[PDB]
């Protein structure tokens, strides 16, 4: 058959149509917002319809809170026998933090979730237990990490969002290992993580950082290589990178948010936010230490780990891929007990 | 171009011609099928409610 | 030595017949020994279940040692021991196949132009594998034998060195080669456009010129006021290819060795821009 | 006629605009229309760079100069001449000046009774420069997001721009482009290394043919490309390297808003599996 | 002409081709017809309400 | 420190200015073979040769040719014919003016070179550029149209002949040449010929009627030198500026 | 031109003509398509309140 | 002439395209006249209100 | 191949042949002598105790 010369001008045509294609099928284009200098790009690339829509998404509306009752009253610890985190509240108030802990943490089952249904004195369930730590646990972090969660604050609501296990929590090996014998060693990494933002980093990061105090400054403060200090690490390089890809999916922003890449390492080139978010490594890693893993031994086995261990919390705990938690929405104004220990 | 105008096929050779214009009507197909996809009240899959405001 | 009317389109059809030769057999068994343990090594990373296999393929690996066996010659096999057994056996396949090369060219009659410039390529890749993590004492310092992983190890090797974008060698090798992309288009594109004055025939061109070469010189000449031959076009690519793994090689070396921040470098030497400060009162909180 | 053979190939013809006014040559350069539209843009362009760094308060090197772009909340709009509006100039005369240069070449082209591959070829360089600078800035809706105009600076808006995506390694379009880059880089090694091989055969041998070019290659990688063919292969994988460097900066912003390793879930969540 | 194709063979072809060009508008205008039967896609003053 | 020489000076720079010392040589190395042709240069206005320095002018470099000759570069030859073009004052970058029919003189982009006058032959020593009625061991692949008795519709929309044979290159297996018999023979390079397969026409957009009737013969019907090549692809290529207009 | 001036197509070429009339149609159609599509109160498929402020 | 055309073949398809192009330019106007009934085009003083 | 096959060489180019065992056997041996290296107990130059566990 004889062969047909290519008609140019109508598979332009095609092509035009195919541009048409395209822009219908892959982009409103992203909103911007510049935070830093001109020409240097640094800020945040969003779609508009996807951050409205996690804007008005259930978890990121914080539950109406009732009028506060005058702090002036019975208080809780004399009416009340089993309360020792909370002996110094009204009892009318007392009754308001449980009405809004059950809308913050277990709406669906009620009471009985973390109460004996024929005994409310009675510390059976492992729930009551884990709740206790829970209320000392936000109080500690109100009243002494004010340098991150202020003036938003934290409350069960935070972390919890209306349902009983959190959504981003973490245990130790995470991510499970592969190779069978003597091949295939992942080394923690190889692999198509979410952790790692599905890129072949670091993906069991959060134990060395947000558990452990190892270092995530592997950039050398001088030019020129020392006698005493390391010359290497490139695959130390990646877990830090890994650690920043956590951070960066668990607030739903780029590096250049807290970062201006011309050099990782300058403080002075970084937004106010990086000072934020080393405030927020220090209390995430006081979380997992003080509160979340000592809590191990009153889990059951259908909550812990593969490695057997307590669930802990990350950046992605409290702030569900926003900047803030909720978008920056006050908690705390609404409910002082919450704020500081009795 | 009309029931009538069968000589068009003098000017444009239908063996380099039907090809093109297939992959524009299949392309252009694409696109409009697309652009309802893209949209709530006309994504037959998602199937959201017809009243969308 | 069978036909192919797609490739016969773009050039030539005839694929084959090739000569291996005894270091050609030699470079494919050390080769073979070589893929086959990166390869096993990414299967049994998934467990040996192709179907994993196939979804993760480009995230699989065969990894370095860690930075705590050091420039242990042989450390465990699934510590990266099959790392360095791997890149022990493609080196050695690799210098085989620069030998065959080298051979093929000598055996033609040909120069050794083509070794020779595959010599800066293997220069560039023993940096980057063998070279620089002797001289800095670690295994873990070389890529992983990995899709995603050795693009994971590109990002890590510039973030951990303070922004390899300040290494002036690394400009160099970028210049090189978006100058050997400009030269190569230039030279496809002259040669195309006198290839009505019989162009592509460049070694006919170079012992008796024609009009092709003449039209070819002048068109340069004319747009930018200076030209080649149509040979020293050729030796133009040529040097422009080798500079890129050159440099690339040479400023593999100084990271880490003599130079630890390359944004504090350019800094020391009035190379980074300074820019103004938009964040007025942010310091290290650590300090 | 400055070569030895250049003399009978200086003639009148070749103007895009139909006549002999600026057909003439200064030196080796043959002069244009569009030939002195390019000095006017490159000397607007090259004085209001040097009028933008000695303007510049931190007193820069060469390698700190920077005339940066607006910023992104003057939109597509005009902004100060020291606030943006100085980079919007330098663009604008860039681009006129890269457009009379393609012209001027297609001047030159049809002078010598040539083809047009070289004009079409560096298009290919413009069409890169004008979606960094022109069309993705559009499409994103300010002028600030193209790169500032320094040695050193415009490195930094790559590392950031890139850095916004969290891994740009991951980029397709990326990937591709920097495989056809480097197998530029391959290709043009291989075919320098075999004409200057063929060219300069050594001592007692003669200059080798086409059997031998052939040959080289059919004997190492099993395939010859041929002597036509090798340079449309190169011209070839040079332009498809740069119009997968313009797809994957049309899709950074534009299309893809989140990082780039989380768009390799349409193979890992495969509906296969 | 221009094309080579002989003037009657011509007007056989664009015979066939209007016939398969007039089915093929037949059938977009019934999947238009039952397209705004399911969902209306030309919104009034107030909108989708 | 580790790598520094001085406070400011260090391992890193002074590797850098090596890299700059050796790049500024290969440079010059690369520009002094760019000179092996054309130079040294001549002036526009009365062609007397412009002095050169030695150390810009590379020695001559000898090219043994595969079927014998030496080949020099740079050789001291200047080519020196006589150019059928004129222009009003010697002045400098002055473009000329073809005095006759620029075509048939060879001016401008229709010059050519003064290659050899010998054919143009393989490895084996037999012609590279043949017509395909001499040779039986080279045929036409099936899967392309076959160029041979096809129409031939010059750049005026005229049909001036019909393509009776192509000429294929030996070495390369590839047609170069098309064998035209105008309606006596001429050769069509193939860079300059669109081919139609449904309209079986060839489409030459650089001749005219007038200028086909010019076009440079071989003297052998089976045998084409360089220099006739030459000649004829430059006949073709000025065409594109001299033939429809 | 006008319904009279037929002596165009002796200087304009009837086929390439209309190709680049096609292609100038196409992209004038879609960029007004997308200009209304990118507009709140134009926008056919998301069916905003006409009176959009 | 320039093009080949005889001044017949020039008006034969000069009718055609007359007709094509009358034909399009009143769809045009019908769709416009239905796109202003369905939202006018030009905003008042006040604007879309 | 045994002792009393010695036409092999009829068929089997010796040259050739015994450059090919000869890259095969050196790759065999290196490949076990690294894989040796490469466990605990067979390490020689790493000394480990026999007794590894
Ligand atoms: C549509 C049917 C006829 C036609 C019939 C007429 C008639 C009648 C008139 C014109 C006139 C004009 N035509 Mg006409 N014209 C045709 C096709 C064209 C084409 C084309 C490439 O298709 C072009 C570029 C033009 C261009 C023009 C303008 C130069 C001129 C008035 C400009 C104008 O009104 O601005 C607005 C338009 C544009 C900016 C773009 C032009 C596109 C359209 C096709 C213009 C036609 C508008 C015309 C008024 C429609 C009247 C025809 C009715 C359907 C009966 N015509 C076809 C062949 N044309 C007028 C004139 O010459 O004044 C003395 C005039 O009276
Ligand atoms: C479908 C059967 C016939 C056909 C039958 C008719 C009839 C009858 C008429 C036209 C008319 C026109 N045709 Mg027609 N037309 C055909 C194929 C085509 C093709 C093509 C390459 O497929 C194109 C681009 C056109 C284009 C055109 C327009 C240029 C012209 C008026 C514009 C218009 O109505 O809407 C604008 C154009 C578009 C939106 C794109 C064009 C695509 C479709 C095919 C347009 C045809 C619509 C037609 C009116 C519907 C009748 C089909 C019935 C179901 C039988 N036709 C086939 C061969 N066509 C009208 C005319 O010339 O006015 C005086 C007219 O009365
Ligand atoms: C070493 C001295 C002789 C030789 C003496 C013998 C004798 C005797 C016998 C064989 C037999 C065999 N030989 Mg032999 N064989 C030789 C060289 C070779 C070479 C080679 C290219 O060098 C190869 C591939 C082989 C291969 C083989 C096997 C195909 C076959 C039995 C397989 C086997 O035992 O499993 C293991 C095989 C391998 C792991 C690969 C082969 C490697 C070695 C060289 C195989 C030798 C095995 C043989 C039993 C050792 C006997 C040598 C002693 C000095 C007697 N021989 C040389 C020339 N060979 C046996 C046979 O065919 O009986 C049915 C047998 O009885
Ligand atoms: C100037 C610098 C550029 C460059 C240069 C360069 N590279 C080169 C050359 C040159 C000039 C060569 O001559 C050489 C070559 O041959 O290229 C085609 C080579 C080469 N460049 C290569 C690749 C390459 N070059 C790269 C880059 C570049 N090379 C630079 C940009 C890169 C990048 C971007 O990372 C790569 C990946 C190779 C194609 C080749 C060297 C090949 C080699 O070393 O082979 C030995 C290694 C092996 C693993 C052997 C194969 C093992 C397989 C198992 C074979 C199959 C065996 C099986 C038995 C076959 C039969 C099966 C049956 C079922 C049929
Ligand atoms: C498309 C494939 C590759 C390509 C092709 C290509 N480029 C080409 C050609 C071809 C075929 C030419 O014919 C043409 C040429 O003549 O080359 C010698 C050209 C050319 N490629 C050039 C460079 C170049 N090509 C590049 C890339 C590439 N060119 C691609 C990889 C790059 C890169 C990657 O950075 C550069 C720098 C020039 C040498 C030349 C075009 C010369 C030209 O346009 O001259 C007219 C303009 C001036 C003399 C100066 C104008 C200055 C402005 C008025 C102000 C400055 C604006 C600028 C944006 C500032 C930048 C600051 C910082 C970002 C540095
Ligand atoms: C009205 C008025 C004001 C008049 C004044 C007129 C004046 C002053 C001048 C004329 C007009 C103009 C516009 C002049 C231009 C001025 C300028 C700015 C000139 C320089 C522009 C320019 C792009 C310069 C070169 C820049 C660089 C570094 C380019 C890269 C080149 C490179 C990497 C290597 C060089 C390799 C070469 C020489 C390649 C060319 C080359 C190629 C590519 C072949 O394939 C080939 C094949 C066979 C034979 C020869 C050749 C050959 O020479
Ligand atoms: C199951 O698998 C089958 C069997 C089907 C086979 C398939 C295999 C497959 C699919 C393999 C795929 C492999 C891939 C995808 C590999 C990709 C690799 C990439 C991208 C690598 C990138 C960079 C790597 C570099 C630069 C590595 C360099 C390493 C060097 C130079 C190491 C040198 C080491 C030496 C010289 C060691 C010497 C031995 C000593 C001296 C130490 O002994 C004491
Ligand atoms: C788990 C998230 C709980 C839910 C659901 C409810 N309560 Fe609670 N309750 C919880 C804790 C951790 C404590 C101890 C307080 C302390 O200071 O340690 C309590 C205690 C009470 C008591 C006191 C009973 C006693 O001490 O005798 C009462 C009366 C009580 N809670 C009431 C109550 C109501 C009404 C609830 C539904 C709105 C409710 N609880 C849910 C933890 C949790
Ligand atoms: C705010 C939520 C941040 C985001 C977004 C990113 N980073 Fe991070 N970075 C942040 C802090 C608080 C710190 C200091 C941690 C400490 O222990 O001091 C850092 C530090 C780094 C570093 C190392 C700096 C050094 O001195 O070596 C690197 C390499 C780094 N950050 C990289 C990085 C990347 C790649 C990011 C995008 C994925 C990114 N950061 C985002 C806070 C925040
Ligand atoms: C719950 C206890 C949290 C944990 C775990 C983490 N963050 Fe947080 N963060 C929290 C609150 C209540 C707020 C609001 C602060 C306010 O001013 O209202 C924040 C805020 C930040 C910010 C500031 C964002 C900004 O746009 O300024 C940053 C940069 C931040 N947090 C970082 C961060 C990181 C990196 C974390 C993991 C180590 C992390 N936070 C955990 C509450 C909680
Ligand atoms: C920015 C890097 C360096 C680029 C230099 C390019 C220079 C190209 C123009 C050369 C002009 C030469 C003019 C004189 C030619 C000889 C005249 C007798
Ligand atoms: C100059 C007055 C102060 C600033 C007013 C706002 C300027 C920016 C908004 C209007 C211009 C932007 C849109 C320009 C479109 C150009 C399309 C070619
Ligand atoms: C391809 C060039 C540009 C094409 C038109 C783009 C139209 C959309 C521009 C939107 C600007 C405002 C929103 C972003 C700020
Ligand atoms: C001060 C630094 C000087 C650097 C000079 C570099 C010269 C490089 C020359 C390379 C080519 C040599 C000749 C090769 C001819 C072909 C041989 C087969
Ligand atoms: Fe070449
Ligand atoms: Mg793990
Ligand atoms: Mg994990
Ligand atoms: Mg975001
Ligand atoms: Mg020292």
């Amino acid at each position: 058959s004889p062969r047909a010369p290519v008609w140019v001008g109508g598979w332009f045509v095609v092509g035009l149509i195919t541009i048409g294609l395209l822009t219908v099928m892959m982009g409103p284009a992203g909103t911007y917002t510049q935070s830093g200098y001109r020409g240097l790009m640094m800020g945040e690339v969003d779609m508009a319809d996807e951050l409205a829509d996690d804007m008005a998404a259930p978890k990121n509306q914080v539950p109406a809170a009732s009028e506060r009752f005058p702090d002036e009253g019975p208080l809780a610890g004399e009416v009340y026998v089993n309360v020792p985190v909370l002996a110094h509240l009204s009892a009318d108030n007392f009754n308001r933090l449980m009405v809004a802990i059950t809308e913050w943490v277990s709406p669906e089952e009620g009471c009985n979730y973390c109460h004996d249904p024929d005994d409310l004195t009675a510390e059976r369930p492992y729930t009551k237990i884990v709740s206790r730590r829970m209320l000392e646990m936000v109080m500690y972090l109100n009243s002494q990490w004010g340098d991150h969660v202020a003036p938003s604050g934290v409350t069960c609501w935070t972390c919890h969002r209306g349902n009983p296990v959190p959504e981003n929590i973490w245990f130790k090996n995470d991510d499970a290992d592969g190779g069978s014998g003597a091949l295939g060693n992942t080394f923690g990494q190889n692999a198509a993580s979410w952790d790692a933002g599905l890129s072949a980093l670091p993906n069991d990061v959060m134990e060395a950082y947000l558990l452990d105090d190892q270092n995530l400054r592997i950039t050398p403060t001088n030019d020129l290589p020392m006698n005493g200090v390391t010359q290497i690490g490139t695959k130390q390089a990646e877990w830090t990178y890994g650690m920043m890809f956590h951070i960066s999916k668990g607030l739903g922003v780029n590096c250049t948010y807290c970062h201006n890449s011309q050099s990782f390492r300058v403080w002075e080139m970084s937004p106010p936010a990086r000072v934020t978010a080393w405030h927020g490594i220090q209390m995430t890693r006081a979380i997992n230490v003080d509160f979340l893993d000592p809590l191990q031994p009153e889990y059951p086995a259908n909550r812990l780990g593969p490695e057997g261990d307590a669930p802990k919390a990350n950046c992605a705990t409290c702030h569900q891929g926003a900047f803030k938690p909720m978008y920056g929405e006050n908690v705390i104004d609404d409910y002082p007990s919450l704020a500081a220990p009795g | 171009m009309t029931f009538s105008t069968h000589k068009v096929w003098l000017m444009f050779d239908p063996r380099s011609t039907l090809v093109a214009l297939a992959a524009f009507l299949v392309v252009l197909a694409l696109l409009i099928h697309f652009l309802c996809l893209g949209h709530d009240r006309f994504n037959w899959l998602e199937g959201n409610p017809a009243a969308t405001k | 030595s069978t036909l192919s009317y797609w490739l016969g389109k773009i050039g030539d059809a005839q694929i084959g017949p090739i000569y291996l030769g005894a270091t050609g057999i030699a470079s494919l068994i050390f080769g073979f020994v070589a893929i086959e343990i990166i390869g096993l090594n990414m299967l049994a990373s998934v467990d040996w279940n192709p179907v994993e296999f196939l979804r993760q393929f480009p995230w699989l690996a065969l990894e370095p040692p860690g930075p705590e066996h050091g420039l242990r010659a042989m450390p465990p096999l699934n510590e990266g021991g099959w790392w360095v057994m791997a890149g022990f056996f493609l080196t050695a396949s690799i210098l085989l196949w620069w030998v065959r090369t080298w051979q093929r060219a000598k055996d033609l009659g040909m120069g050794t132009h083509i070794a020779w410039a595959f010599a800066s390529a293997i220069f560039f890749y023993l940096v980057l594998g063998f070279i620089r993590p002797v001289m800095l004492g670690s295994w873990s310092e070389a890529p992983p034998f990995g899709i995603f992983p050795h693009l994971d190890w590109t990002a890590a090797f510039s973030i951990r060195y303070g922004n390899l974008y300040y290494n002036p060698f690394h400009m160099l090798s970028i210049a090189f080669l978006y100058g050997s992309a400009l030269i190569f288009a230039m030279h496809g594109a002259t040669i195309l456009s006198v290839s009505r004055l019989g162009g592509d025939r460049e070694v006919e061109q170079i012992t008796d010129r024609g009009t092709a070469a003449e039209r070819a010189a002048l068109f340069w000449r004319w747009t930018m006021g200076f030209n080649a031959t149509m040979e020293s076009i050729h030796r133009w690519g040529w040097w422009c290819a080798v500079f890129v793994t050159l440099t690339a090689g040479l400023g593999i070396l100084l990271s880490g060795t003599v130079v630890d921040n390359w944004y504090l470098w350019a800094v020391k030497h009035g190379v980074a821009p300074t820019y103004p400060d938009v964040f007025p009162g942010v310091t290290d909180p650590a300090a | 006629a400055m070569l030895s053979f250049e003399r009978k190939y200086r003639v009148r013809g070749g103007s895009l605009i139909g006549g002999d006014l600026f057909d003439f040559w200064v030196g080796p350069f043959y002069v244009g229309f569009f030939g002195v539209t390019t000095l006017f843009f490159t000397f607007v362009g090259v004085a209001l760079i040097a009028y933008g760094w000695v303007m510049d308060p931190s007193d820069p090197t060469v390698w700190q100069l920077s005339i940066a772009p607006p910023d992104l909340s003057y939109g597509l709009g005009f902004a100060p001449l020291m606030e943006g509006g100085l980079w919007q100039i330098i663009t604008i005369c860039a681009v006129g000046a890269f457009v009379s240069w393609a012209l001027r070449e297609v001047e030159i082209c049809r002078k010598l009774g040539i083809g047009f591959h070289v004009p079409f070829a560096f298009s290919f360089a413009i069409a890169a420069y004008v979606a960094l600078t022109v069309v993705r800035p559009m499409l994103l809706g300010a002028w600030g997001h193209g790169f500032p105009y320094g040695i050193m600076s415009h490195l930094d808006w790559v590392s950031n721009v890139g850095y916004q995506f969290l891994h740009f390694h991951y980029n397709p379009g990326h990937m591709l482009g920097i495989t056809f880059f480097f197998t530029t880089a391959l290709a043009l090694a291989m075919h320098g290394g075999l004409i200057l091989s063929a060219a300069n055969p050594g001592k007692g041998e003669k200059v080798k043919g086409p059997e031998h070019e052939n040959t080289f290659f059919r004997d190492t990688v099993g395939y010859s490309i041929g002597t036509l063919g090798i340079h449309r292969l190169g011209l070839i994988l040079a332009l498809s390297a740069v119009f997968w460097s313009i797809v994957c900066m049309l899709i950074s912003g534009p299309v893809w808003t989140k990082g780039w390793p989380e768009w390799w879930n349409w193979w890992y969540e495969l509906p296969i599996w | 002409s221009s094309t080579g194709l002989t003037e009657a063979e011509a007007k056989e072809f664009h015979a066939v081709y209007s016939q398969s060009a007039a089915g093929f508008l037949a059938v977009c205008a019934v999947a238009h017809v039952l397209a705004w039967m399911w969902r209306p896609f030309w919104p009034g003053a107030e909108g989708w309400v | 420190m580790i790598g520094d020489f001085s406070s400011y000076m260090d391992v890193a720079q002074i590797v850098l200015y090596a890299f700059w010392i050796f790049l500024f040589g290969v440079i010059f190395y690369l520009r002094r073979e760019d000179r092996r042709e054309g130079y040294p240069l001549e002036r526009d206005t009365d062609g007397k040769i412009m002095s050169i320095g030695p150390w810009n002018l590379p020695a001559p470099k000898i090219f043994y040719k595969p079927q014998g000759g030496t080949y020099s570069a740079p050789n001291a030859a200047r080519d020196t014919r006589a150019i059928k073009a004129t222009r009003v004052g010697n002045f400098p970058g002055a473009p000329l003016d073809p005095t006759g029919d620029p075509l048939v003189d060879g001016v401008g982009p229709a010059a050519y070179a003064e290659r050899a006058d010998t054919p143009d032959k393989t490895l084996e020593g037999r012609t590279r550029i043949v017509p395909l009625r001499t040779d039986a061991d080279l045929w036409l692949a099936p899967e392309d149209p076959d160029p041979r008795g096809m129409a031939v519709v010059a750049g005026c929309r005229t049909t001036v002949g019909a393509v009776s044979d192509v000429w294929v290159d030996r070495a390369e297996n590839i047609i170069r040449y098309l064998e035209v018999s105008l309606g006596k023979t001429v050769l069509v390079p193939m860079p300059m010929a669109v081919f139609n397969d449904l309209t079986r026409t060839v489409t030459v957009k650089s001749m005219d009627a007038k200028s086909f009737a010019n076009v440079p013969t071989p003297k052998s019907a089976e045998q084409i030198t360089l220099r006739e090549e030459d000649r004829i692809q430059a006949y073709y290529a000025g065409g594109t500026l001299y033939a429809n207009k």
